[PDB]
RNA sequence: AUGGUAGGAUAGUGGCCUACCAUGGUUUCAACGGGUAACGGGGAAUAAGGGUUCGAUUCCGGAGAGGGAGCCUGAGAAACGG
């Protein structure tokens, strides 16, 4: 049980561990400990599946009764108290963050894509990280861009490439999410991709590539993430 | 300070450069080196040699010893006009009159140990020199004092403390990994005047250093490859390694199986273990049957 | 029985065979399942669970094709005469990739005479062709590993094919 | 004409070897001489094995000592040169994920002289419990100590947050009831620790002159008191 | 010449040549794209792809035919004794008939479907 | 043993194996070789609110089901569920 849980030590000698999912079991979380553990929100594991069996609670417009559902990076999470809506975003301290979004922001979702490729009957297609394929894509997103999903369909909202100069957030590494999340990009010995990243706090410190989480621009960025 | 710095830096490649021509001495003598291996060891077994071949035998040999006292004469003066030239022999009077001379066969053998008694002393008094010199440099004396002495021994101490041990470094240099064998050998170990082949003393291989040299050649001539193109980095270096042992005395079927082995398979020795006379026949019979053949 | 695995060898200087595990079912080395020519014998070989290998024991027929138009029909085997990698292979007739085989390929002339409508002097083609239709003796290569297709296919030889092929047959 | 400092060493390093190919000559006039006493050509041969030494172990260490600044007067004469003929023509990183980067820095060295001495400074009322309602079992254990409160109110405020009890197995309470009700003891007596200044752990690691990053320059201490 | 063997050989390619583009920005040479060697396991006109690790390094070896062996090293720092030390590993890489490759000769090399059991990297650009 | 190409085999690169070639590769910056109850190492893991540096948490070095030999089904496996 890692410290990105942001778990006590009490109350627990085997962790719930994820299932298979859309996303890397690493920062993998499952359900019961978002709700029971993190929002503090039931108590135990029975009313927790007793949460998923009456479907007053849903995970990116669908239902998804599973205890052990893995929730990726800035998950869109619904829930029926007060009509409230809820997405994960990722702290500089080395933990997770859930935090209130009203429902305009909440219908759409900005997400890096993974890879592109030509599919069958010669059409192309874009997958994500969070494991949506999306088909007819951008022809002009390349490698480590970013698209919105639309949440009622899997198509394209909005869209914008990875440059030298936008908020790219850092996500992986041995850094975890510093918050301003851009200064300019270059290569390396062996690979690894040098993204340099300066915060508020004007500091530079490098990472690779498979960290680019292009999240928008000085001033607005797409998503809300909330003040400390 | 600039131009003094690098002055002397004209004189290390230079000294550098002049290193690696002699290195070209030592590629081109090792024929010789191996040839002379091979050679009879004893009187007696010359005299044999000489008997076959004996008017081609009498000019070559005259030949071999021409241009070996030509080349032991000119290595000796190379050796004094270096000696001069370096500041290593303070007698500059007597090792002038030594260029002039001409000298026989034991006078380059006694001006052999000349000039390697007056390069021990240079010797002692250099390495004693820049041991200390490195050992202040790196400020190193005030935190190792107490603690590793006997690594820490001066390079001329370092040098003398093998040289306590002349017996196990002359083991090394009778190691034939060569597997050469010497003209008349075998006959000369049954008569007396002299079986594991891997330490022999007649035999002189010093491959073992030559080797490391031939290392410390392919070391050197890589540090002196930068600009063109130096002496002789691998060519004839590593051949000669390999030409000695053969290149390397095997065969590609032997490996495979695709070779007949002559060895002995240890499980199958007597499973299908022999019988007793099979032949029904007596065979003397069937020996008219295979010279007098009912086919033939 | 067979090991494929990669522990058995030695190190690239050499190292003395450390012995860390036996053979498990992950580096099943099979067995080498060589054909020959007759009726078509197929077996199905189930590995990682679900992918169904397909070894042919005994073939008759391939899907051969010719470049210079680019088609292929079902021609009857033969027989082999040559192989790149080995000279006993030909010896057994068992027919792997890259095998030089021999097929009496009439459908090729019938497609011919279809197509053209003009007999082989008994647009076109090069002449060393020409000496072996009156044979009906044609040459083609293995294009597929039948070992796991299931399957025979080749092409006929072209032009400087023939010309490398006939110099290593002599 | 003055000529040019030759290296010591490396005369040293050229006279040597160059005893070398002398020595080895005699090596092929011994085995040359049809009529040599000593097949063996033993002379020669501690001859040899002599100057290998002063090669091996003699010049080479003290010549890769000396690598570095050896290079640095070759590199030097090689940039005049490129100078003087332009005037005449005239690796591996990790970004690994670890965990001991956001652990509090605060319980290897919570130090309670420091933080009372503060306590007694700084005029903080301290939230100091009734008089009765320390004590733990009307006797034997002790009346309170400052660290079974700090305990105490966050495993209840794991109570009033998570909502939820726990239990006193026995593996737990061999240590976590035993030896702390033994120490509780024999270390606090009447309320107040004592057996904390007959203990020898040294206070000065998380102290000196008030923190780290302290001196390498007199600036350092100039803005601190400016 | 080319065919110097007991099979002809000419790769799938999956223009008479296909050319195929590295990416990691790189570039064929001509000599490369307007050739007649086949070499299907060169990286270049070839079945196999160039992609992932890449590192530089100093052509030690040239003896024998189509692969070479590659003098990598660093002044390695030994914290303890608190030394850059030179360390060198020559690992033997492949060599494409598209350059003239001999010893010194600062090259560039990258992982290449690695060939056979020591074979891991391959060349691609010269210097 | 190192590479070349071809073939077989593999889920697959592969000298993994085979065929036929070229003879090579790793090293004084130490290749190969002698010591380790390696119940010792591993931040493996909270801590120990001062028991000097850890009282405690765990990964850990393998083979096997009487013994060699071969086979079998399953996205799992040369099974101690044949």
């Amino acid at each position: 049980a890692p410290h990105h849980w942001l778990l006590d030590k009490l109350s627990g000698c085997y962790a719930p561990r994820p299932s298979a999912g859309p996303h890397k079991l690493r920062e993998s979380l499952p359900l019961i400990v978002f709700l029971r553990n993190r929002l503090k929100y039931a108590l135990n594991g029975r009313e927790v599946k007793a949460i998923l069996m009456q479907r007053h609670v849903k995970v990116d417009g669908k239902v998804r009764t599973d205890t052990t559902y893995p929730a990726g990076f800035m998950d869109v999470i619904t829930l029926d108290a007060t009509n409230e809506n809820f997405r994960l975003v990722y702290d500089v301290k080395g933990r997770f963050a859930v935090h209130r979004i009203t429902d305009e922001e909440a219908s759409y979702k900005l997400g890096k894509v993974k890879k592109v490729q030509l599919g069958k009957k010669g059409v192309p297609y874009v997958v994500t990280h969070d494991g949506r394929t999306i088909r007819y894509p951008d022809p002009n997103i390349k490698v480590n861009d970013t698209v919105k999903i639309d949440l009622a369909s899997g198509k394209i909202t909005d869209f914008i490439k990875f440059d030298a100069g936008k908020l790219v957030y850092v996500t992986g590494g041995r850094n975890l999410g510093r918050i301003g999340t851009i200064v300019h990009k270059e290569r390396h010995d062996g690979g690894f991709d040098l993204v340099h990243i300066k915060d508020s706090l004007d500091n530079t410190f490098v990472t690779r590539l498979n960290n680019v989480f292009v999240i928008g621009e000085q001033g607005k960025p797409y998503i809300s993430l909330p003040k400390g | 300070s600039v131009q003094r710095d690098a002055s002397k830096g004209y004189s290390i490649l230079q000294q550098t450069k002049l290193f690696d021509n002699i290195i070209d001495l030592r590629i081109k003598l090792q024929k010789a080196v191996i040839a002379a291996n091979k050679l009879p060891l004893t009187t007696e077994s010359w005299e044999e040699a000489k008997m076959d071949d004996s008017e081609e035998t009498k000019r070559l040999l005259k030949e071999n010893e021409k241009l070996f006292n030509n080349l032991f004469n000119r290595l000796i003066n190379f050796r004094i006009k270096f000696q001069l030239g370096d500041h290593i022999t303070q007698n500059e009077e007597v090792a002038k009159h030594k260029l002039s001379k001409k000298r026989s066969l034991k006078e380059l053998y006694q001006e052999t140990n000349s000039l390697d008694s007056e390069l021990k002393e240079y010797r002692t008094a250099v390495l004693n020199k820049w041991s200390t010199k490195v050992s202040s440099a790196s400020g190193n004396a005030a935190l190792s004092s107490n603690k590793f002495k006997a690594i820490n021994l001066p390079a001329d101490v370092q040098v003398e403390n093998q040289l306590s041990d002349m017996s196990r470094l002359m083991k090394r240099t009778k190691l034939n990994r060569r597997n050469i064998t010497p003209l008349y050998f075998q006959k000369d170990c049954a008569n007396g005047r002299l079986i594991d082949i891997t330490e022999n003393p007649y035999v002189f291989d010093d491959e073992d250093f030559y080797r490391v040299l031939l290392n410390d050649l392919i070391d050197k001539k890589i540090s002196n490859a930068h600009n063109s193109e130096s002496a002789a980095i691998t060519i004839t270096s590593t051949n000669a390694r390999s030409n000695n042992k053969l290149k390397k005395n095997i065969d590609t079927k032997a490996s495979k199986g695709r070779k007949l082995n002559y060895s002995v398979q240890d499980p199958i020795a007597n499973y299908e273990a022999p019988i007793t006379s099979g032949y029904k026949w007596s065979d003397d019979q069937i020996d008219e049957f295979f010279a007098g053949l009912l086919g033939q | 029985g067979i090991s494929r695995d990669s522990r058995h060898k030695r190190s690239a200087t050499g190292a003395k065979r450390a012995q860390f595990r036996k053979k498990r079912k992950f580096e099943l080395g099979r067995q080498p399942a060589n054909t020959k020519i007759g009726a078509k014998r197929i077996h199905s070989v189930r590995t990682r669970g679900g992918n169904k290998k397909y070894r042919a024991l005994r073939i008759e027929t391939g899907n051969f094709s010719w470049a210079s138009e680019g088609i292929s029909k079902k021609t009857r085997i033969a027989g082999v005469v040559y192989h790149p990698s080995n000279n006993e292979l030909v010896r057994t007739n068992t027919l792997t990739k890259a095998a030089i085989v021999q097929i009496d390929a009439t459908p090729f002339r019938q497609w011919f005479e279809a197509h053209y409508g003009q007999t082989l002097g008994k647009a076109k083609i090069e002449s060393s062709v020409e000496s072996q239709f009156s044979a009906g003796r044609l040459y083609a290569c293995i294009s597929s590993r039948p070992g796991q297709s299931g399957r025979c296919d080749g092409y006929i030889l072209e032009g400087e094919e023939l010309a490398f092929y006939l110099r290593r047959l002599t | 004409k003055k000529p040019a400092e030759k290296v010591s060493l490396l005369s040293l390093k050229n006279g040597s070897m160059l005893g070398y190919i002398n020595s080895l000559l005699m090596l092929i006039g011994n085995r040359l001489d049809d009529e040599c006493k000593d097949p063996s050509a033993m002379d020669a041969r501690e001859r040899s094995i002599q100057h290998r030494v002063v090669l091996e172990r003699g010049v080479k260490p003290l010549e890769k000592k000396l690598a570095y600044q050896l290079d640095k007067l070759t590199r030097a004469y090689v940039k005049m040169e490129k100078e003087y003929k332009d005037a005449e023509k005239r690796t591996h990183f990790e970004d690994r994920f670890d965990a001991r980067e956001h652990k509090d820095r605060s319980n290897k060295s919570r130090m309670q002289a420091m933080e009372e001495y503060i306590r007694e400074s700084s005029d903080q009322p301290d939230w100091s419990a009734s008089i009765g309602a320390d004590i733990v079992n009307h006797g034997r254990g002790g009346i309170k100590s400052l660290r079974d409160t700090e305990k105490e109110r966050r495993v209840t405020s794991f109570e009033e947050d998570n909502f939820t009890r726990l239990n006193i197995t026995n593996k737990a309470e061999k240590r976590k009831q035993k030896q702390r009700e033994r120490n509780a003891r024999m270390n606090v007596i009447g309320g107040e620790d004592f057996g904390i200044f007959s203990s020898k752990r040294k206070l000065e690691d998380s102290t000196s002159r008030r923190g780290a990053k302290k001196t390498r320059s007199a600036w350092d201490r100039a803005q601190r008191r400016l | 010449t080319v065919q110097s063997e007991r099979a002809f050989q000419k790769q799938p390619h999956i223009t008479k040549r296909w050319y195929k583009n590295a990416g990691l920005g790189f570039k064929t040479p001509k000599t490369a794209i307007e050739g007649s060697y086949i070499d299907k396991k060169c990286p270049f006109t070839g079945l196999v792809s160039i992609r992932g690790k890449i590192l530089t390094g100093t052509v030690v070896s040239t003896k024998m035919h189509r692969t070479i062996v590659i003098r990598r090293a660093y002044l390695h720092y030994i914290p303890k004794y608190n030394r850059y030390e030179k360390r060198h590993k020559n690992v033997p890489v492949h060599v494409s008939p598209a350059f003239r490759v001999q010893v010194g000769d600062i090259v560039t090399v990258g992982q290449c479907r690695p060939i056979s059991k020591t074979v891991r990297f391959n060349v691609v650009k010269v210097s």
